[PDB]
């Protein structure tokens, strides 16, 4: 997944 | 990310700032800190945000007043308040933060979202  | 460090986190104590002890900020502490920082949610926020160990180097290119429950827990416990709207404030600006950097739906906004609709809850009930 991710935060930026 | 090589040669990235994160920025000095911010003040916690402030000898030329006048403090003040009230109920309000007493119960911020007691009630809506303690209540948050125990939450299933709260752990990407009981702490500055660590761009470096997270690979996020635009992290303070768009964040430039960070705040955290960590922050806001040593504020608190080291009376670094004059008031109640001082601290709510700062909480304000930690979910405005997250909102800010990250996109709804995100995980981490659900977990801001979660911990606000809490805090909220919490903070109507603080006393005059």
């Amino acid at each position: 997944g991710g935060k930026a | 990310a090589m040669g990235s460090t994160n920025p000095p986190p911010p003040e916690t104590s402030n000898p030329n700032k006048p403090k003040r002890q009230t109920n309000q900020l007493q119960y911020l502490l007691r009630v809506v800190l303690k209540t948050l920082w125990k939450h299933q949610f709260a752990w990407p926020f009981q702490q500055p945000v660590d761009a470096v160990k997270l690979n996020l180097p635009d992290y303070y290119k768009i964040i430039k007043t960070p705040m955290d429950m960590g922050t806001i827990k040593k504020r608190l416990e080291n009376n670094y308040y004059w008031n109640a709207q001082e601290c709510i404030q700062d909480f304000n600006t930690m979910f405005t933060n997250c909102y800010i950097y990250n996109k709804p739906g995100d995980d981490i906004v659900l977990m801001a979202e979660a911990l606000e609709k809490l805090f909220l809850q919490k903070i109507n009930e603080l006393p005059t």
